[PDB]
């Protein structure tokens, strides 16, 4: 288990992905054309994850770039890291989605989702060891929600034993683009809950909050959302990327932590929050990477009770210092940690620090307070639904008011669910 | 379904517009029919007239 395939899909998922490939391949010490000019070999090492090696030693990312228009992945192409990309892994439509799930799942991506998978195909033949899957999207639009959520289908059915991860952006009123975001968020939220072994609910009004209030930027751009992001897509693919002595793929971090199968939704965190001088120390890093601030996902940890915990710390420090840390905020804060799920934070550490930063912390945590983010996307689609606001738009492209009281009450029960272990 | 819908949606008004534009096209002629019938009926008057000048000499 080595090689992941990467798949963008949507404006949101092009952009965010796109960051992902400018800040590994910086870290890998992979030019803009693809070529290596690096120093260490611990960035060759495991360059196989997320590489395929061409012709005249030339690094392509496994990466397929989805969308239902051009405009965006255009964009892709234009921009800075866009030379890097197999022009065969573009597969685009021309209609677009408009913001319309039914129109990503059902109508317009069902014509385009075919040439995709082949792709996939094309990228997971040539794979000595496939581990797996991992995506980018929004649950707000029409294409990285519904056909997003649809190439997951699909790639389940084709590939049932191969680990599916996703960084899902949530929708918010702070950060919106249409008012039935909620709609086609609920509708790619049962979805996930059924296909996908890891969810990264990374929320757009964290993303903003985190920008306005503990940034100091007045009117922030999806730059400097997307910005915090690639921090932690970067942390999250660290102890893939590198060594360090950790033997681990994605089943097998998986498997420590996710101890129900439909809770697998993670609420990411970054320490320090950047836009330095000073390096951080590691009592700082932990106690800003459990802070509600820091969170990705707008829930506050307090409110729930952690199923299991994740850190990874990048950087030249103490290993002692990190334990001793670790153990400081468990034993002083216990009944925020599931007492039925004995040593449920685990804890790794890499020599090689991300761009920028001395030292710095990826926080991966499944707590039951990520209920406050399905229940906030539940009452936004409640207040439409009950008068069936909007609704024409998804019945013009075949739906049925039926799949909609579905998928309400298939997220209704997953916040019960979370309920359920919060009071055990 | 979406096709169904959407074919739906072009029939019916393909036939409710044909029906229109028959119906319409009924109306107008036979209201210009009895125009014309009254317009004959003034004939078939002034007919009579010129009869009852030359039978009353
Ligand atoms: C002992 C220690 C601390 C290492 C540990 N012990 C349990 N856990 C851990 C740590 C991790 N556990 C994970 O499950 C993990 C998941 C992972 C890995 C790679 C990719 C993606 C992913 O969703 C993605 C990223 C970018 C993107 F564009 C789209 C999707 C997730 N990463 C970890 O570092
Ligand atoms: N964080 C972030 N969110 C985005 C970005 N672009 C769009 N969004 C969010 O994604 C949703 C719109 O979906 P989008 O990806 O534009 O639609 P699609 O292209 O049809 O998949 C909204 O909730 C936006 O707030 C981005 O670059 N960064
Ligand atoms: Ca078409
Ligand atoms: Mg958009």
């Amino acid at each position: 288990m080595r090689e992941i395939v990467h798949i963008q899909a949507g404006q949101c998922g092009n952009q965010i992905g796109a960051k992902f490939w400018e800040v590994i391949s910086d870290e890998h010490g992979i030019d803009p054309t693809g070529s290596y000019h690096g120093d260490s070999d611990l960035q060759l090492e495991r360059i196989n994850v997320y590489y395929n090696e061409a012709t005249g030693n030339k690094y392509v990312p496994r990466a397929i770039l989805v969308d239902l228009e051009p405009g965006t992945m255009d964009s892709v192409r234009s921009g800075p890291f866009g030379q890097i990309f197999r022009p065969d892994n573009f597969v685009f439509g021309q209609s677009g989605a408009g913001n319309n799930w039914a129109k990503g799942h059902y109508t317009e991506g069902a014509e385009l989702v075919d040439s995709v998978l082949d792709v996939v195909r094309k990228e997971s033949e040539s794979c000595d060891c496939l581990q797996g899957f991992q995506l980018t999207h929004s649950l707000g639009g029409g294409t990285g929600s519904g056909m997003g959520t649809l190439l997951i289908s699909k790639i389940r059915e084709e590939y049932p034993d191969r680990i599916m991860n996703t960084f899902s952006v949530m929708p918010s009123p702070k950060v919106s683009d249409t008012v039935v975001e909620p709609y086609n968020a609920t509708l790619s939220v049962h979805q996930l809950v059924e296909n996908t072994d890891e969810t990264y609910c990374i929320d757009n009004e964290a993303l903003y909050d985190i920008c306005f209030r503990t940034l100091k930027l007045t009117t922030p751009t999806y730059g400097d959302l997307n910005h915090l992001v690639s921090a932690t897509m970067s942390g999250v693919t660290t102890c893939l990327r590198f060594p360090g002595q950790l033997n681990a793929d994605l089943r097998k971090l998986a498997v420590n932590m996710v101890p129900f199968p439909r809770l697998h939704f993670f609420m990411p965190g970054f320490a320090p929050l950047t836009s330095q001088y000073r390096a951080l120390t590691v009592p700082e890093l932990t106690q800003q990477m459990f802070d509600s601030k820091n969170m990705m996902a707008a829930c506050d940890p307090r409110h729930g009770r952690y199923l299991t915990v994740a850190a990874i710390f990048r950087g030249r420090m103490s290993m002692k210092e990190v334990d001793e840390q670790m153990l400081n905020v468990q034993n002083k804060n216990s009944s925020y940690f599931v007492e039925w799920i004995p040593n449920n934070v685990k804890t790794a550490v890499c020599d090689i620090p991300p761009r920028g930063l001395k030292m710095s912390a990826t926080f991966i945590g499944n707590s039951t307070a990520i209920q406050e983010l399905f229940k906030r996307i539940s009452e936004q689609f409640t207040a439409m639904f009950r008068r069936k606001a909007f609704l024409h738009w998804y019945t013009g492209e075949g739906m049925d008011e039926m799949e909609f009281t579905e998928a309400e009450s298939n997220m209704n029960d997953l916040v019960s669910e979370y309920q359920q272990y919060q009071d055990a | 379904k979406a096709i169904e819908e959407n074919n739906n949606f072009i029939k019916m008004a393909k036939e409710k517009l044909a029906q229109k534009m028959e119906s319409n096209k009924e109306n107008r002629e036979a209201h210009l029919a009895a125009m014309l019938e009254r317009l004959q009926e003034k004939d078939k008057h002034a007919e009579e007239v010129r009869k009852n000048k030359e039978l009353k000499e």
